[PDB]
């Protein structure tokens, strides 16, 4: 699971 | 970061905070490594879409003027080329964002300091992940920079079954795991600080963690391996 912000398939 | 405890505000002057543009205002999304006056290093995973993207250095609080921060726009972005979103365990993870202006140095905002290229840290060595990532699995948003010691686990360690196995690259570097400390959502694109001989350096842009969760004991937090594209970085900025 990636760290992106929401999320990595959800900005 | 999971477990983490607030950074001074000049601890870390190379962290920035990638936002973008949400709704009329911007939204924090990821960390990034002043790497140039304009240069910022992040995750590919990060700048993989269409998002409209700014930078903020100098920046500690996301939600409060510090009255250290300089906003800056983003004029291009580079992947790296054999980055494929469908696969991050492929490695790759590494994206340059060349910036609108160059900004000011001071003592909020330094140029982030990198390892030398092909160097791989012995295990158990000293580290630092810092950003404004969720502060629990599932939850929100850090409103200030944390930082948490995440010591590097080898992957001879790494790579076992009881670990990550056959998920983690000789490309990435692997470090925590303790169950309590890690990355977390939003921290993606940051810097993993490491020490050595002195100096910390950047060894690591923020990837990935468990499907279990963020603080997973023996899913250490996994980071592309700096060291491993110093040439990729150098030919980037050198063309651009």
């Amino acid at each position: 699971t990636t760290l992106k912000f929401p999320s990595d398939w959800d900005d | 970061v999971v477990g983490g405890t607030e950074a001074q505000r000049n601890s870390w002057p190379s962290q920035i905070s990638l936002q973008y543009r949400s709704g009329s205002s911007w939204a924090h999304t990821c960390g990034g490594t002043l790497i140039r006056q304009n240069w910022v290093m992040t995750a590919a995973h990060c700048v993989d879409r269409e998002l409209t993207f700014r930078v903020v250095v100098g920046e500690h609080n996301l939600n409060q003027n510090d009255g250290t921060e300089q906003y800056v726009g983003v004029q291009k972005i580079v992947v790296h080329p054999y980055w494929n979103t469908d696969d991050v365990a492929a490695g790759y993870d590494i994206a340059l964002l060349r910036l609108a202006q160059s900004v000011t140095l001071n003592s909020y905002v330094q140029l982030g300091v990198l390892p030398r290229a092909g160097t791989i840290l012995a295990n158990n060595s000293p580290c630092y992940i810092t950003g404004w990532g969720l502060t629990r699995t599932n939850g929100q948003l850090a409103q200030t920079l944390q930082q948490a010691y995440l010591p590097t686990v080898d992957y001879a360690i790494c790579s076992s079954s009881s670990y990550w196995g056959s998920t983690v690259k000789n490309s990435m570097v692997c470090a925590g795991g303790d169950g309590v400390r890690s990355g977390c959502q939003g921290d993606s694109g940051g810097p993993l600080h490491c020490l050595v001989n002195g100096q910390y350096a950047v060894h690591g842009v923020t990837s990935f963690v468990s499907r279990l969760g963020c603080n997973v004991t023996r899913k250490p937090t996994v980071f592309t391996r700096v060291s491993a594209y110093i040439s990729w970085i150098n030919n980037v900025i050198a063309s651009n």
